[PDB]
């Protein structure tokens, strides 16, 4: 049981009580792609819309 | 002193952060329009509490937090609710139509049109930072700007503010308080894009929040200003070590050096006690050894699990009110004997104290008692891994049939980016295993 | 402010739509003047979603109605509510549809449909932020059907990502006009498939069912097969039109509701369908009877994929959770387990006009195929002898666009089939 | 109505207890993967007792004890009698263990090595006995013979005292055990099963030759297929409480209570009692309930001692009906209500 790094203050204290020792470019890629998907889902149902 | 910027994201995130700078105001004595009589340094200091507040040379105590909402209804109660003379209206930031509850939408769609909003607001705050410490970041899993919009703006701090800290406060889906059934996907999607950006998570479920209420303070059907108003209780608890004057936890980084030795499992168990009813007109005060032992039951934790059948890695006891180290160490000792406290080999048996004489303080006309001393057991142990369990096995279940994956793939992300997440989830168990398992 | 643009089309679109806003406006305290005279701020609160604000704080509903024929929206000006519409919003014909998809959707509705779409546009261009578009119609007529499916065709053209819901009545023959309605609500559903996030099934076989046994209606009428559908529709919007924490808007609701794109026709149902009080017990024993659904589909023969519940007044919401779960526990093996909770619920504080409380049932369930497969059954016993196709082949149809429709709907009841074992 | 499920398929005790639930008629059965259940029938080995207790509206309950198999493993019992205080290394009703793990991989080779020298070096008893929860046991009296046994195996070993004056039934000059059937509930309150079985050896017991371990091991399996005695003396060579209390009696002028009951009863408690605090469900979120098997030996001075614990025991065939029902009725209708107990409840403090 031993208390190590005690430190106290005015508005209270601290201590460790040890009991037993220890045995950016890419970034865009990404969101283009997904913006070129939602592009070309949204191309194809306004062609398909136009047929 | 070094600074803290707050990030509040999605309606779990930014109605968590309006109890919680409510109870700071309270806690250091500051009134609804910013002002702090106590306050002799006036528009300027470098006192434990302007880590969370700055200074305007009218004396007025502005928090350092940023609101981002990607609908207006829960952002717009702060503009008008009772502290809307503390932030300033860049502090709070909304769309005009929110996620859906849906991941891509909240991280690519929507997202990625206000992102850079975002960031200059966070950037305006931190040109005001002599030596900012980091992040402190306020969502939601199941949300669709909490898990979404999230991990997108945990990327991006990253790339901007590399060798800031950055720790999260998140709710863990609970179906009984939400109505939501995408939540599975939402949470793991986020957890996985947002791990290697967080030093620090400290979950809270709402499962657990939501049987304490019913328990201790008698609630028969708990709110959200209930489940809130108690969060915000454990989160001052974890917090309390920046705002005033110490030398535990004093900066966000001690908080990684304390609690995670292993980057991935930064994940804390939170516990707090005690949590009596104001309704109850005399309650008898628990001492440091009951309040101290109430840190090892279930029913005082923010994820319900077992640690009894997990292995802990670090464990931290944060004490407010009237408590002296003499009777902590007593208390440990007797719940060393009685206890399973079961360590992993390759690291010390003990507990970091950390004593505020502050006691709790209650809001005016609350859910929660006054007591004279309370405390609050951040540890890290592989048993918080049930929840991950639980989270990837309703994961499993529906993406088996791709339910609801349409609404993803719709909204610009990809289907294998779902197996992606799931594929490291998995990883983030089978680490758990080995640490805490033979 | 998430502003919903409301479109009814034809008799059945007018007349049902004219209950609902009938019913909507009591709710939200507004008289058929547009002025508000309520007492509860819960009114006004989300009264933006339905209602555009005038001057002199008049309250006009955000609607649009179409027809073929002027006969209907003479009655819906000349009743006591008409009064409420805006002027503008009456977009109609005089040739009429008889009945008839093709002319609704090919050549009388071609007609009109661009001029519906100006008035669309204009509601829309005044619109914050539009949240999607609610269609009243039904699928056995021919403007409801032919030209209602024409619209939201266009309307997905300009409007790619706003959500589009329709409140579609289904023909039956124990209520039937003319012996086509299998055709037209062939036709009809193909189209609702592509283009509708959520398509809300009223079969007029169960609404009179309902009004017959349950309700105790000698010879049922149209309006009372519509206080019905005014009382669901009530309900399934209860989420939208009234605030708190179950405020939504219609993505986030068909993003919990809908596990496929095209398995998005739900069952709605609502109780209590005489003073006496209802326990809570007794609304949700109802409200998942079948005989209290307005589907004619048995829920005991297929399975839920998701399920919503509105309780409406005031009452225990602990009571609520025990007799669900025994509800639940009952029907174990009618939910899909592949969907964690997928059984939802919800409260609104304001009671329907007159009622201590009621209770509104949303399903997604795979036996709406029942439905379906009587359709394919009632189209296919009149095509495989070539009844009545003149109708349509004189409006410049072919029977190639009849056979494709009928495969359509074969290929919908086995998506549905698949999902159910 | 109530809600199960079944996830361990080969129970034949819970098998019956399913059928009884069924016959109430407030009882539903539902798939082995449905998520909303009131009680759970689970696997033997990873059981997901992290997915337990979190349905709403649900309280549920579990026919296992998650750690219970600290009790239930061969060598995780010796480890948990030497190391737990209330036990201790001194435990007088276990026979003297040693955990011995196969070269090829703490261990306890030395110090059951230098105990078998002090033995040898006396003149005293050396046979022991070498087995695993995998189970191939050996008995022998040379150190070699078992230590390499071992070695020709990959899974732990362990290697006890073997009790050289075993009580012998006569007429058969036999060998037996015995087999308590223990109930915990929820409560952990310990019930032990009034009736129990004594598996009996239908041969002689022969102390000059431990190879054929036909009169050593007193396994029902055993005596069915190598003893040619099988169920000579008593039907399928088990011996029930009534009869062998009379034979108590009659041969040695006791009762089954005083010599042995009693020594059953304290080692059942001081057991359980013991690892209470690290498998109790007081405050857990769920509940665990579980049937034990615990299996002693007796020597001939009527000294009880604890072979071993199983978590997941059978029963013998005339006993089914009495025990599942009990269990229905102490284990599950106790959380789950319906619209002279068969137990011994052991008073202790919890
Ligand atoms: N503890 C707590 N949890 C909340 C609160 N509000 C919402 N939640 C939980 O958050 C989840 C829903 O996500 P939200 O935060 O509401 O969604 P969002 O972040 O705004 O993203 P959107 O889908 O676009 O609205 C549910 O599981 C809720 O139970 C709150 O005030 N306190
Ligand atoms: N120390 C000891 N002294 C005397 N006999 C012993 C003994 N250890 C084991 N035995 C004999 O071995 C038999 C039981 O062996 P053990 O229980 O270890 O194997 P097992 O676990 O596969 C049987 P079960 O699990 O079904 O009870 C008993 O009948 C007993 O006679
Ligand atoms: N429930 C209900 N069904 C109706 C009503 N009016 C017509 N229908 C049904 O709708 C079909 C006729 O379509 P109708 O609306 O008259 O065609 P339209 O006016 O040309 O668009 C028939 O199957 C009727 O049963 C109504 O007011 N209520
Ligand atoms: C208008 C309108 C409303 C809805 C809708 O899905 N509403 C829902 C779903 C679930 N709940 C509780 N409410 O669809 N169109
Ligand atoms: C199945 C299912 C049903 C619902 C549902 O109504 N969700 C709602 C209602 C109101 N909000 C904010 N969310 O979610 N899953
Ligand atoms: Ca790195
Ligand atoms: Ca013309
Ligand atoms: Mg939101
Ligand atoms: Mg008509
Ligand atoms: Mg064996």
């Amino acid at each position: 049981m031993e208390v190590i790094e005690l430190n106290k203050c005015t508005s209270g204290q601290s201590f460790e009580v040890i009991l037993k020792p220890p045995s950016l470019e890419e970034i865009q890629k990404k969101l283009e792609a997904a913006e070129e998907r939602r592009k070309y889902q949204e191309a194809e149902l306004l062609k398909h819309l136009a047929e | 002193m070094r600074e803290c910027i707050s990030i509040h994201v999605g309606q779990a995130g930014v109605q968590i952060g309006n109890a919680c700078w409510e109870l700071y105001c309270l806690e250091h004595g500051i009134q609804p329009d910013g002002q702090m009589p106590s306050d002799k340094t006036i528009g300027g200091g470098d006192d434990s509490f302007n880590t969370f507040f700055s200074e305007t040379g009218a004396g007025k105590h502005v928090p350092r937090a940023v609101f981002v909402d990607l609908e207006p209804t829960v952002i717009d109660e702060v503009r008008t609710g009772t502290y809307r003379q503390l932030f300033h209206p860049e502090q709070l930031i909304t769309g005009k139509e929110d996620a859906a509850n849906n991941y891509a939408r909240g991280h690519y769609t929507i997202g990625k049109e206000i992102i850079d909003l975002v960031l200059d607001r966070i950037r305006k705050l931190a040109d005001q930072c002599t030596g900012l410490q980091g992040f402190l970041v306020f969502h939601s899993f199941g949300g669709g700007t909490g898990s979404g919009f999230t991990s997108l703006l945990m990327e991006r701090l990253s790339v901007d503010y590399g060798k800031k800290s950055k720790l999260e406060f998140s709710i863990y889906p609970a179906p009984q308080v939400s109505t939501a059934v995408v939540e599975p996907y939402n949470s793991i999607l986020t957890t996985h894009t947002t791990l290697e950006h967080s030093d620090c998570a400290f979950m809270v479920d709402n499962e657990a929040i939501y049987d304490i209420c019913r328990r201790n303070l008698d609630i028969e059907r708990p709110t959200y200003t209930n489940l809130n108003r108690l969060i915000s209780q454990i989160v001052s608890s974890i917090t309390a070590s920046l705002r005033f004057d110490g030398a535990l936890n004093v900066d966000l980084t001690e908080f990684q050096t304390n609690l995670v030795p292993y980057p991935r499992i930064h994940f804390p168990l939170a516990t707090y006690a005690p949590v009596i009813s104001a309704e109850k007109a005399y309650h008898e005060q628990l001492s440091v050894a009951e309040i101290t032992n109430a840190c090892f039951e279930p029913a005082n934790q923010m994820v319900k699990c077992d640690p009894r059948h997990g292995k802990y890695m670090a464990c931290c006891l944060l004490y407010r009110g009237d408590v002296v180290p003499k009777d902590v160490n007593a208390a440990i000792a007797t719940i060393k004997t009685k206890r399973s406290i079961q360590f992993v080999d390759w690291c010390p048996t003990g507990f970091k104290v950390g004593i505020n004489y502050q006691p709790p303080t209650v809001v005016p006309g609350g859910d929660l008692a006054k007591v004279q001393r309370a405390v609050c057991m951040l540890s890290n142990t592989t048993a918080i891994a049930e929840a991950w369990a639980r989270l990837d096995h309703k994961f499993d279940l529906m993406y088996a049939k791709r339910a609801f994956v349409h609404w993803y793939v719709g909204e610009g992300m990809e289907e294998g980016e779902f197996s992606e997440a799931r594929e490291d989830m998995a990883a983030l168990e089978k680490d758990y295993e080995e640490v805490g398992v033979d | 402010m998430r502003e919903i643009v409301h479109i009814q089309a034809g008799q059945c679109g007018n007349q049902i739509g004219a209950k609902f806003w009938e019913v909507i406006s009591d709710e939200h305290g507004i008289d058929p003047t547009g002025s508000y005279h309520g007492d509860s701020d819960l009114q006004l609160e989300r009264i933006n979603v339905y209602y555009n604000e005038a001057t002199g704080n008049k309250y006009v509903p955000r609607a649009i109605l179409v027809d073929l024929e002027p006969g209907t929206m003479d009655s819906v000006r000349s009743g006591p509510f008409g009064q409420i519409f805006r002027p503008d919003n009456f977009v109609f014909g005089q040739s009429g549809a008889g009945n008839n998809w093709a002319k609704g959707h090919y050549t009388e509705g071609a007609e009109l449909v661009d001029s519906v779409l100006d008035v669309v546009r204009k509601e829309s261009e005044s619109c914050d932020c539009l949240q999607g578009f609610q269609l009243t119609h039904s699928l056995g007529g021919g403007t409801g059907s032919g030209m209602g499916t024409l619209l939201i065709s266009k309307i997905r053209e300009e409007y790619p990502d706003r959500i589009m819901n329709t409140f579609s009545v289904m023909p039956s023959p124990k209520v039937s006009d003319t012996v086509v309605e299998p055709y037209n609500a062939t036709l009809s559903v193909h189209q609702l498939v592509e283009n509708t996030d959520e398509t809300y099934c009223i079969d007029n076989e169960a609404l009179y069912d309902i009004c017959f046994r349950t309700l105790k209606l000698t010879t049922p009428t149209y309006g009372d097969l519509n206080h019905l559908v005014s009382a669901t529709m009530s309900g399934v919007t209860t989420c939208l039109r009234f605030p708190g924490q179950l405020n939504a808007d219609l993505r986030k609701l068909a993003v919990n509701m809908v596990p496929f794109p095209r398995l998005h026709f739900f069952m709605p149902g609502f109780a209590p369908l005489q003073y006496r009080a209802l326990t809570v017990p007794e609304l949700t024993q109802q409200m998942f009877d079948s005989k209290n659904m307005m589907a004619a589909c048995d829920p005991r023969h297929g399975r839920y994929l998701t399920v919503a519940a509105i309780f409406r007044g005031r009452m225990s919401m602990k009571e609520v959770d025990e007799q669900m779960l025994n509800v639940q526990n009952k029907n174990s093996s009618y939910f899909v387990e592949w969907i964690p909770n997928n059984v939802k619920t919800a409260v609104c504080d304001i009671p329907p006009r007159g009622l201590k409380m009621s209770a509104t049932f949303i399903g997604n369930s795979t036996a709406i195929q029942e439905l379906f497969k009587r359709i394919s059954e009632q189209f296919t016993a009149m095509f495989r002898r070539k009844a009545f196709l003149h109708w349509y082949t004189g409006e410049g149809m072919d029977e190639m666009e009849f056979t494709e429709a009928e495969s359509n709907m074969n290929d919908l009841v086995s998506e549905y089939q698949q999902y159910q074992d | 109505m109530y809600t199960f499920v079944v996830r361990d398929e080969n129970s034949s005790v819970y098998a019956e207890v399913s059928r009884l639930l069924l016959a109430t008629g407030q009882w539903k059965r539902l798939r082995k993967d449905n998520p909303r259940f009131n009680l759970m029938l689970g696997e033997r080995n990873r059981l997901p007792f992290g997915r337990l207790g979190h349905e709403p509206g649900l309280v549920q309950l579990v026919n296992y004890y998650r750690g219970a198999d600290k009790l239930c493993r061969k060598a995780s019992l010796v480890k948990l009698i030497k190391t737990s205080p209330e036990l201790s290394e001194s435990c007088t009703w276990f026979p003297e263990s040693y955990v011995i793990y196969p070269t090829n991989l703490t261990d306890e080779r030395e110090v059951f090595l230098a105990a078998y020298n002090r033995r040898r070096e006396g003149r005293e008893g050396n046979v022991w006995i070498a087995k695993s929860s995998a189970g191939g046991i050996l008995i022998s009296s040379e150190a070699s013979e078992l230590l390499d046994f071992i070695d020709e195996q990959g899974q732990v070993h362990v290697i006890q005292k073997y009790l050289e004056k075993p009580l012998l039934l006569e007429p058969g000059h036999r060998k037996f055990d015995i087999r308590s059937w223990v109930l915990v509930d929820h409560l952990y309150n310990i019930y032990l099963y009034r009736e129990g079985v004594l598996r009996t050896s239908s041969e002689p017991y022969n102390s000059a030759n431990f190879q054929d371990k036909t009169c050593h091991l007193t396994n029902h399996c055993i005596q069915k297929e190598y003893s040619k005695n099988y169920g000579r003396y008593e039907e399928g060579n088990e011996m029930f409480f009534e009869e062998f209390n009379q034979y108590l009696m009659d041969a040695l002028n006791t009762t089954l209570e005083n010599s042995i009951l009693l020594q059953i009863k304290h080692i059942i408690r001081s057991c359980l009692m013991c690892i209470e605090p690290a498998i109790s469900t007081k405050h857990l979120h769920y509940q665990s309930f579980q049937l034990f098997g615990f299996d002693f030996m007796v020597d001939e001075e009527l000294k009880v001692w604890l072979i071993e614990v199983n978590g997941a025991p059978a029963c013998a065939q005339k006993l089914y009906a009495e025990l599942c029902q009990g269990i229905v009725d102490v284990a599950i209708s106790s959380v789950f209500p319906l619209a002279t107990s068969i137990f011994i409840k052991l008073h202790h403090h919890h």
